[PDB]
């Protein structure tokens, strides 16, 4: 998806590029390094601010803490949150299940290790019990969560909507939940005040106004299996 | 829950002469939706030129009584109007799948120093469920 | 058919019409308690056209 988006951007503007990857499977969280008592970053934020990278082209989670340090562009993806289950009420109907408010060793809900959903639930102090429950089952990548929920080791997984809808198109046993909360947007990770801000945002808005988003849906999103 | 029109790429949205009743649909006058149509399909504006209207409530009465078949408007306002409609006779189309699916921001002038504080306040309002509480208060997604 | 309402959380009572006729006693403390509620002004504007003298009238 984002590869062809970058190809469209290179067709639009006057630049070449250099695609590389990140050393881990983590977005990047602010944590105290053990020396000098200082909070530092890692992941894509740790590699972008180090000068080794130029532009995070990734579905980056837009929140309050990241915008305090870097600048943002217009979001391209717009989706909410949902729960991956396997198909008596086998469904969960979102966060409002009372059996998940006070959890146990039966209903296994988890998330990605060092994800922005963990920080988003860490700010929410009214559900700290879920913060103390997902810490025992933090997985490195979402593919590990898919492999564990296919082998019936997991029971629930907090994740974005359209990715799990695409995986439900891949495998029919994958079922999303009913509640659609935190309808947020994902954009392109950017630097500070730069000449690649206004032109690139106008190019993104030009991609929004036409049916090129529908063409990108025809590539992967709208097509089902 | 049947769906006649899937979206903007419908076969109905090429020419209503293809079907035996010629249906009709219009937009709001002097609107940015008209500008988006004229930058997307000028022939759609040519077929809408005979199908113009004035009032949003007038278009609502035209859809209810039968003086209009379909109406192109924004998404969430029609979702709020359908969430308070008597009987829920009018049915929306999807959730913006074959549509623009844009967002609303706050317009500031070029060079205003207030932009960063407003952005931090908006990220504070979204990142605690208070925006979700306001959307629960001012929207009702029944039927 | 729903013969019950289950309280204030009925969305049809949030935006009423000429069908669901609901009111209270004129100059009652229930109206003052709803007047403190700054998020139910629609019921305050709706019930003022049908307030009765006594509850036996209702």
């Amino acid at each position: 998806f984002c590869i062809d988006l970058l190809i469209k951007l290179a067709r639009t503007m006057n630049f070449t590029y250099e695609v590389h990857l990140v050393a881990d499977g983590k977005f990047g969280t602010q944590e105290r390094v053990n020396n000098s008592n200082k909070k530092e970053w890692n992941g894509m934020m740790g590699e972008l601010l180090s000068g080794q990278a130029d532009m995070i082209v990734a579905p980056l989670t837009i929140n309050n803490e990241r915008a305090q340090y870097i600048e943002f562009s217009k979001p391209f993806k717009y989706q909410g949150l949902t729960i991956l289950v396997k198909k008596p009420e086998e469904r969960i109907t979102g966060i409002n299940d009372p059996r998940l408010r006070n959890p146990s060793d039966k209903f296994i809900y988890a998330t990605v290790k060092q994800s922005s959903v963990d920080i988003y639930f860490r700010r929410q102090v009214e559900l700290s019990t879920m913060y103390r429950h997902m810490e025992k089952h933090n997985y490195e990548s979402a593919a590990e969560a898919i492999q564990a929920v296919r082998d019936n080791k997991l029971h629930a997984f907090i994740w974005d909507s359209a990715v799990l809808e695409f995986e439900a198109s891949q495998k029919c046993d994958l079922v999303t939940t009913g509640e659609l909360f935190f309808r947020s947007g994902f954009g392109i990770g950017m630097r500070k005040d730069s000449p690649w801000k206004q032109n690139v945002s106008l190019s993104i808005l030009k991609s929004h106004e036409n049916g090129f988003m529908e063409d990108l849906d025809k590539t992967w999103v709208r097509y089902q299996e | 829950f049947v769906d006649q029109v899937t979206g903007l790429s419908d076969k109905k949205f090429q020419r209503p002469h293809d079907y035996s009743p010629p249906f009709r649909f219009g937009t709001v006058p002097n609107g940015s939706t008209e500008r988006n149509i004229r930058n997307n399909y000028p022939y759609m504006h040519q077929y809408m030129t005979r199908f113009n209207q004035r009032g949003v409530e007038d278009a609502l009465v035209s859809l209810k009584t039968g003086k209009l078949d379909a109406f192109i408007y924004d998404a969430a306002v029609l979702n709020y109007k359908a969430g308070r409609d008597e009987g829920c006779k009018l049915v929306t189309i999807g959730s913006g799948y074959i549509f623009a699916t844009t967002g609303y921001g706050i317009a500031l002038q070029k060079g205003s120093p207030w932009k960063r504080q407003i952005d931090l306040a908006l990220l504070q309002f979204v990142g605690d469920g208070e925006m979700e509480e306001l959307e629960t208060l001012w929207l009702t997604g029944i039927c």
